[PDB]
């Protein structure tokens, strides 16, 4: 039931500053009041992050996704390489009651969109391998980190109440791990899903690179400060 | 002392001979509650099985499967295994499982085997000579066989070639044994490759219907997620024991701890990468690990030429867990450890054989 | 076919180096005790060639 729209979704591809956002707990080890240096994939400090106001985008090593969401318009994500039924594809949706994760060889349309009056953006669903249902993911800031290492899909999430108008606020907030999936795919591209009723959304995208960080753990094991060891000589 | 010094005489002094450590008492192992069992009841308790040339295929992944009950089932006539021993397959596991279920004759049960030939083996289902897995066969004469004739079951009788490993043939093309073509109508040299089974309740052992399910294990590079539960046990406290907490193995004494783990950590380490706290997977509480006591032992002697009695000092060990010198003589507790074989005096003299923390010993007894 | 040669099929544990075992006894492969009588999960440890 998927058709292309008349007008082009010419979302302006603007740029903005990353500041000091995009820090997640690297493992499940508890530390109290200590400085720990770790080397991993991170979003570099004061990086240059893209802002969209639904093009196909690359995946690279990892993805940092941010949404200045109001009233929960964003709905899901699509992952794959060929994006057809000749190769495995991943689908994530967050409707009202639960979140649904599928790993199948779908046949998506040229412009997927959820529609409201379940999923109809795909013509066919065959050779399904992995299914999953869980609790719902979602003036709010929603931050997600997506990684895919040795057949394991890692998803980290964070929600924040903000009152600033346009850009990412200054501050520090670590990201807790959310989901690990033992499915082996070689995803290289992804997409955004919107419940576009027939009758214009802002989100930020950044990439991850390997580097070393210095993290501070307080008494309760919460990461409260980080230092990027490749920004400037003082940081080194 | 004599063995360490490699001599038959010892001069006055204090010597460090050997070490001391508490031995583990028992062992424990903990694991989560174990859920999401693999669906196997609906396979072996299903109402109907498909035809032999249309064997039902089932894919099993991402669950826990207990094959011990299947092996211990007394209602199975034949339970054979090729790749591994049936007993120990509950521990090792692969990434996915394939189940092929069908119904064959009583005399055709041994057709389904590596290095075997037959009508079923070459027309309906062929196993590779390198097949790994198991086969479960059981008579179903009272259920599958029909008094009016269970002709719903059909078997392939004709094909130009054999069957590839794990290949299903459901072709209904008229087989042409001879060189005379036929326009879809069976004739002298044309026949139907599929023939109905003539199972009856009274036909004898060998022709009775037999339900057979073949399990095959595959180890694709994706992580393995299907194999038996890992049995846990109870736990003890205030005892130097060795533990296997969810794959984390180590020796120590476990006590109650007041640390506050944040809800997604599992274990903690303080500094220099040494684990100090764990979370039990079942009760979900924070425990504390301490290395059970150890330390060196030293001997104080006045000299072999002078006397023959000695005293023993355990370094940095509390005077509670000493263990022939378990009781011996009066036992003294000092800031440097525990001492056995000497008596405490209230006087004070020049230091002869230094011990530590401002005290030393001499011979008079010691 | 020569059947004068047989090899062990079941054994409780692993053989020690330079050890010899010749006893021919039924194997309690399953939980059910064979009690010296062949049955389910009870097989002769010797297999011919
Ligand atoms: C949100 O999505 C969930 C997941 O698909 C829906 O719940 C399932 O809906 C299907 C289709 O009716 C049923 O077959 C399942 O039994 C449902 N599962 C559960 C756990 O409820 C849910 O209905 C959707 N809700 C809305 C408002 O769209
Ligand atoms: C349909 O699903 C099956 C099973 O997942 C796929 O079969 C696998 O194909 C890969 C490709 O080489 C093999 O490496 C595996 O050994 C196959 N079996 C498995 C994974 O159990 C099949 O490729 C899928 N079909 C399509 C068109 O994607
Ligand atoms: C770290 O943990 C401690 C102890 O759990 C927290 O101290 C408590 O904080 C709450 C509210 O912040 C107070 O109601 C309690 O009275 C505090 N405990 C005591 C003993 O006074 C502390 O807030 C946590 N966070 C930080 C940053 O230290
Ligand atoms: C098929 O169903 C039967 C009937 O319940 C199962 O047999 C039972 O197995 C349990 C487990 O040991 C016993 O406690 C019962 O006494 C058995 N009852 C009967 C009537 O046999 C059997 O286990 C099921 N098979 C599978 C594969 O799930
Ligand atoms: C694992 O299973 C055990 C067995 O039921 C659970 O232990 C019970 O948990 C309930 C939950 O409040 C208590 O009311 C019972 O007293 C517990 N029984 C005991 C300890 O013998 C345990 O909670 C489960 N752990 C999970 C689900 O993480
Ligand atoms: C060796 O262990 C014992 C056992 O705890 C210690 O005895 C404690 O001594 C303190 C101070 O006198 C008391 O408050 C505790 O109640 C004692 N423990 C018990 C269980 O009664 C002893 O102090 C330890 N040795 C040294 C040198 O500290
Ligand atoms: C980000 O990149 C754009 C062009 O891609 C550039 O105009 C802008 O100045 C950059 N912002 C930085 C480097 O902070
Ligand atoms: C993805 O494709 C590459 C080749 O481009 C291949 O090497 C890799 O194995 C594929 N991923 C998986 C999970 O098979
Ligand atoms: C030391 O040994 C000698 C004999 O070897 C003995 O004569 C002497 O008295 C000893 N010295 C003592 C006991 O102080
Ligand atoms: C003298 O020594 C005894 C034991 O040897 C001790 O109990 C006492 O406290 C010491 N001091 C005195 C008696 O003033």
């Amino acid at each position: 039931q998927c058709v292309n729209l008349r007008t082009r979704t010419q979302l302006p591809p603007a740029y903005t500053n990353s500041f000091t956002r995009g820090v997640y707990y690297p493992d499940k080890v508890f530390r109290s009041s200590v400085l720990h240096s770790t080397q991993d994939l991170f979003l570099p400090f004061f990086s240059n992050v893209t802002w969209f106001h639904n093009p196909v985008l690359p995946f690279n090593d990892g993805v940092y996704f941010a949404s200045t969401e109001k009233s929960n318009i964003i709905r899901g994500w699509i992952f794959g390489t060929t994006l057809d039924s000749k190769t495995q594809s991943l689908l994530i949706v967050n409707n009202a009651t639960n979140v649904v994760i599928k790993v199948c060889e779908f046949q998506f349309c040229n412009d997927p969109f959820l529609d409201v009056y379940e999923s109809g953006v795909y013509s066919s669903a065959n050779n399904c391998t992995f299914e999953y249902v869980s609790q719902p993911f979602l003036k709010n800031l929603r931050e997600f980190v997506f990684k895919n290492i040795d057949g394991y899909f890692k998803i980290y999430s964070k929600h924040t109440p903000i009152n600033l108008v346009r850009d990412l606020p200054q501050g520090f907030s670590a990201l807790e791990p959310l989901v690990d999936l033992p499915i082996g795919i070689n995803i290289t591209r992804f997409q955004t899903l919107l419940a576009l009723h027939r009758s214009a959304a802002a989100y930020y995208v950044g990439y991850l690179q390997p580097r070393t960080f210095l993290l501070k753990y307080n008494e309760n094991g919460t990461i409260t400060d980080a230092v990027d060891c490749a920004l400037d000589p003082l940081s080194e | 002392t004599k063995c360490t010094l490699k001599s038959f005489t010892v001069e006055k002094g204090i010597y460090q001979t050997s070490n001391f450590r508490v031995q583990p008492t028992e062992s424990i192992v903990r694991f989560p509650n174990i859920t999401n069992l693999c669906p196997f009841g609906e396979v072996f308790n299903a109402t109907r099985f498909a035809s032999v040339y249309a064997w039902n295929r089932k894919r099993i992944s991402n669950c826990v499967a207990d094959y011990s009950v299947l092996y211990n089932s007394a209602s199975f006539s034949t339970f054979k295994c090729y790749g591994v021993s049936p007993t120990k397959l509950n521990d090792l596991c692969f990434t996915n499982v394939y189940a092929d279920s069908f119904v064959i004759r009583g005399d055709e049960v041994r057709q389904i085997a590596p290095g075997q030939t037959g009508k079923i083996a070459d027309y309906n289902y062929k196993l590779p000579d390198d097949f790994t897995g198991c086969v479960i066969a059981w008579n179903s004469n009272n259920l599958d066989s029909k008094v009016g004739g269970n002709y719903n079951y059909r078997y392939r009788l004709f094909r130009k070639s054999n069957l590839k490993p794990f290949e299903r043939d459901i072709s209904t093309e008229i087989y042409q044994a001879g060189s005379k073509p036929c326009n879809g109508v069976e004739g002298f040299n044309c026949y139907f490759p599929l023939q109905s089974y003539g199972f009856q309740p009274t036909n004898g052992v060998g022709y009775q219907p037999y339900r057979v399910v073949v399990l095959s294990f595959e180890l694709l590079h994706a992580p393995a997620t299907v194999c038996g539960p890992k049995k846990s046990t109870n736990l003890v406290k205030n005892k130097c024991v060795n533990f296997n907490f969810n794959g984390l193995t180590g020796t120590g004494v476990l006590t109650e701890s007041n640390k506050k783990f944040l809800p997604f950590q599992q274990f903690g380490r303080d500094i220099a990468d040494t684990t100090d706290a764990v979370r039990d997977p079942q009760t979900l509480e924070i425990l504390d690990i301490t290395p059970c006591s150890f330390g060196g032992v030293s001997v104080i002697t006045p000299g072999t030429n002078t006397s023959n009695q000695v005293a023993v000092l355990y370094q940095g060990v509390n005077c509670t867990e000493v263990p022939v010198y378990s009781t011996g003589s009066n036992v003294f507790q000092t800031r440097a450890g525990c001492l056995i074989g000497a008596e405490h005096v209230n006087n004070s003299y020049e230091c002869d054989i230094p011990i530590g923390a401002g005290i030393c010993a001499s011979y008079q007894s010691i």
